[PDB]
């Protein structure tokens, strides 16, 4: 960096600021989306959140009320599938490398 | 809420008037009021929240704390859920 | 408004699960010619 000589500026905020922003957004993602308008806050437990979100897209309440465990296991394996997925096959990882 | 459009010496200049909340408080609400004697007849609030408050439940909106007793005008009939809070002592109409 | 082999029933839009119709999942709309007629088993 100095052999030719050029500065590399650090980013505008320290890593803890990004950590705080992501933590706040992850803590609010369960609560913002329950009612139109962002004045109120609805920090529901995440189970009832995903129940209502999956109900609103064309699922009757009966099947979600009787089959919490199977959809929960499906959610768990779906989230765990991408832990080992970081390879060349990931488009977003390739864009990060690019 | 509203917006306005005016010209600019090389473009377009925009006013946007929007809602800005403040003095936020914390209250205790439920998810659905349903009769214990009739487990089918359960209702849910529309664009608001069923609220427990003090001077029994009431209705509140979604952008301002305006307590008001519930009617058919701000609720809809929704199928029973086990997580809905029950009531058996003072049934709203 | 699914037909059953188990006489209509209700199903949603993203999962196959027939269940009996109520007033909680329909709306009263003015008639059209293409709507089916029934006079045997009245829905609730
Ligand atoms: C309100 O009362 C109803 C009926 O008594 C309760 O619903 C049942 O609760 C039992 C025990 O929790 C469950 O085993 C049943 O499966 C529930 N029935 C249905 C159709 O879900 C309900 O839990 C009560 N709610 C509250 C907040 O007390
Ligand atoms: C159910 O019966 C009604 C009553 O005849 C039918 O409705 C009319 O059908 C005639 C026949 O073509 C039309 O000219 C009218 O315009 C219809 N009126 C209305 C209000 O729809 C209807 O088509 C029948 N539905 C069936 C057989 O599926």
């Amino acid at each position: 960096q100095y052999v030719a000589g050029y500065k590399v500026l650090p980013p505008l905020m320290d890593v803890n600021m990004e950590a705080a922003y992501t933590s706040s957004l992850l803590g609010s993602i369960a609560g913002v989306g329950w009612t139109a308008g962002l004045s109120s806050f609805a920090a529901i437990p995440f189970a009832q959140s995903i129940f209502y979100r999956l109900n609103g897209v064309g699922i009757t309440q009966q099947v979600l009320s009787e089959n919490q465990k199977l959809i929960a296991n499906k959610f768990n394996q779906a989230l765990g599938a991408m832990q080992t997925g970081f390879t060349t096959t990931n488009e977003a990882f390739q864009k990060v490398q690019d | 809420i509203v917006s306005f459009v005016v010209n600019a010496p090389n473009g377009l200049y925009f006013m946007h008037v929007g809602y800005y909340p403040s003095n936020h408080i914390e209250v205790v609400s439920a998810y659905g009021l349903c009769d214990a004697a009739n487990p089918t007849n359960c209702i849910a609030p529309v664009n608001g929240y069923f609220i427990k408050t003090n001077n029994e439940w009431s209705y509140t909106g979604s952008s301002f704390y305006a307590p008001e007793p519930i009617t058919s005008l701000n609720t809809k009939y929704v199928a029973p859920q086990v997580t809905y809070q029950n009531i058996s002592t003072n049934l709203p109409p």
